[PDB]
């Protein structure tokens, strides 16, 4: 009974509503639209600048304290559109309700993919790891206040830009913490503390007795030469650390070197908490890639422009003990500042009036910040239509030092 | 009723193929 | 003191309200609309399509990524109506309250039948049997965590669809697992998009959960190497082409002594797989015998499709849930060793309810007054009829409900059997 | 009062035999 | 007023007729003789074959 206009409109509407509903975490990540607005279907490594940190400049005359300072960028890749290419059987088009059901089934898979990607990125790339042997409880002597600890370590480190941070609980610890669901919709939103069932489980790390091999100092570099010979920006979101052995290391592991402590990001004062890092790639048997680059305050090699980016009191030393923080399996609780996660989406480049056989419609989801396309085409082989829903987006954990992981019950 | 009318023009907009107007009228109905 | 119109309206309203209120499992099963409405007392064997979950493709180019599928079907037979045939005493018709009480009792009996049918089918066709020699409880030292074990088996077997799972406890085990009923109705629901779609599990309790009787089978072994393939069509006796219910698979065993519809079996050396990635799991594949055809034949509700079968085509291989075929002389490993009250759980679309209007000719015959009605919350279609009988000097009342429940995807229905220690 | 009028309409609909009207009026009353 | 129970006898779900774990508990309302008592719920057995379906 449906005509072509309904086939387009109902489908786009249902996609937008169900993707907006199923994703409570993608709506908290900052939406970043690339200024390029490229018309080509090529995945470009978009380089977003980060906030500029400069040394203290004092005095009337600033000729010596020159304006020249370091500028760093981070990279995001929008790989390929997450498609769902299926068939529109005759039963699906019988009435509006069945068509909504089919389109909702497709866009539910798309939304679950988005949510899994965001949750896994936050859990495997968060650096503000806070652990407690106790479990999360509302108020008890042997209970852990995850929100209070997260807020304290976010404020102490000066990572929040004074507009607040967003905390995400798995449903179990959300119920344990005592947050009520009444007067609130599903996920705990107000129709900010939320709960998401997509939060993964961070498995324990079997690695023991790892030590840092040799003295290692990391410098925030702005550019490097590629193979063609042109200067290319360097993603300062990662650092490669040579260890004694990386056996048992995995992408989700959280480590913290002994004797190495945070600094206030702006004030550069030593914090109580030991410096926490998350490994992102075990590139070699000895080499591992920890997320937040450890830039030491007391490095003589660092120039003041480079030293302005320090986030660690002392550099890595030889035979420095590495402490693994995720000693027990526990479903993660995550939190982050305003810009700690960015969802980069660009409209899918396609023109609709050219080809009569295939009918494409471009839609946007402003609540989440995703750009997609919706295409339908007849098929004589199956005597029905083919439907395709695309979603071109890319998620970036820019400023991974501002993403935190709450790990309760680390008794082992 | 009013809601029947709103359903009428949202159905007309859907038949035309304008997604944004259909969504706006659905939100008005809600 | 009531009149005919009041009788009809009050009875239908009370039936609808009660049956909507007191059926938690019948509301957790998907409602399937029958293809068409016909005035036939013999409902057609409705062949419901079941679709496998399809992973989302990534690339820009997706040539021939939709047309190639198998598209299996499953059959549901509506059967005969659930009835409630009683006499209406003059005491009940005295006022609205007494009549509403009588109709409420009748509706409670009908909802009992509906929810019992759903529970018995879930327990006798569920094939994700998770077993423990300990009673369900909260202390990890001895007691068994049924919800966590069910979650990990439904996550290892990629049947969850990344959404919620409906759990139904018998009331005693619900009490033991430390689930409270504060700000919840009698069944454990929240009074209040669906919570299941968002991915939140729903834990409920229902008193209609049956007791799975123990099995006396000992030393049963298979006879010959048997491999099963998912076929989509078959030739009937007319020569026409008919669908095949790919759920059930007939297995030849050495003997079937002590085997019944409720039993759970698990062939030795046979393991499950993730339905998407086809990775061999540690858990042994568990099957439920549904019908004992002969002294040496058994039908098991999930069809064991071996991954290593070279005879399988890729479309057939997509329907693989067992790593190896049933080679000769495998033991059956009876799982329901002891009598235990079942705890059941299933995925989103693991049970479906089909109901169509009861064919009737109202006002055609003066003696009998029939009033069709439907229950939208549960999805059942019924009829309400009254007649006067001179034998009993009282009016007869009959409430019929026509519905047919089907356990589509029995591999996604689980049965929890605590205390299986013998 | 509104409650009295709605209850009277429910009684009239029940006496007539219209189940749908009775259920709608009961929903309105509650 | 004495509350008694029997060794093998168990409750049933009143509507569904499924066996419960709890033993059947009865209360004596009168002691008639030295060998007779009167228990307040009447034990009607599912397995009793002498009973008509009604």
């Amino acid at each position: 009974a449906l005509n072509e206009g309904q086939i387009v409109t109902l489908a786009v509407d249902e996609i937008i509503e169900t993707i907006s509903a199923i994703t409570p975490m993608a709506q908290k990540a900052k939406k970043y639209t690339p200024p390029a607005a490229s018309m080509q279907r090529s995945s470009n490594t978009i380089w977003m600048p980060v906030e500029q940190e400069s040394p203290t400049q004092e005095g009337w005359d600033l000729t010596d304290k020159a304006t020249g300072l370091l500028e760093l960028n981070v990279a995001v890749n929008m790989g390929e559109p997450d498609n769902d290419f299926f068939q529109l059987r005759a039963d699906d088009l019988r009435d509006e309700t069945a068509y909504r059901r089919r389109i909702q089934s497709a866009a539910r898979k798309l939304a679950n993919n988005v949510e899994l990607k965001v949750a896994n990125m936050a859990a495997e790339m968060g650096s503000l790891v806070i652990t407690s042997p106790d479990a999360i409880g509302t108020n008890t002597a042997d209970a852990w206040n995850f929100v209070a600890d997260a807020e304290e370590i976010m404020f102490s480190r000066e990572l929040n830009r004074d507009m607040g941070t967003s905390y995400f609980f798995n449903p179990q610890d959300y119920k344990k913490a005592g947050y009520d669901l009444t007067k609130r919709d599903i996920f705990g939103r107000i129709p900010d503390v939320l709960r998401s069932p997509k939060l993964p489980v961070l498995t324990k790390s079997t690695a023991t007795g790892i030590t840092v091999s040799g003295a290692q100092s990391f410098k925030p570099v702005a550019w490097q030469l590629d193979n063609d010979g042109n200067k290319v920006n360097v993603d300062n979101r990662f650092a490669t650390v040579t260890l004694s052995a990386t056996t048992g290391m995995k992408r989700g592991d959280k480590i913290s070197f002994a004797g190495v402590k945070f600094l206030g990001q702006m004030a550069k004062n030593v914090l109580a908490q030991d410096a926490t890092f998350s490994v992102v790639r075990v590139v070699d048997g000895t080499h591992v890639e920890i997320t937040p680059k450890p830039v030491a305050l007391d490095d003589v090699s660092l120039s003041p422009e480079q030293r302005a980016y320090a986030n660690v009191n002392t550099s890595l030393a030889d035979a420095m003990a590495v402490n693994i923080l995720n000693v027990k399996d526990a479903r993660t609780n995550v939190f982050w500042a305003d810009d700690a996660i960015r969802i980069v989406s660009q409209p899918i480049p396609a023109n609709h009036e050219l080809f009569a056989g295939m009918k494409t419609t471009s839609f946007s989801i402003p609540d989440v910040g995703l750009n997609g396309i919706f295409a339908t085409q007849g098929d004589i082989s199956t005597l029905s239509g083919l439907c395709r829903i695309a979603l071109w987006y890319g998620v970036n954990a820019t400023r991974p030092e501002a993403i935190g992981v709450g790990l309760p019950g680390q008794t082992a | 009723a009013n809601k029947d009318a709103i359903r009428k023009q949202m159905d007309a907009a859907a038949s035309k193929g304008d997604v944004e107007t259909y969504r706006k009228l659905k939100a008005k109905l809600k």
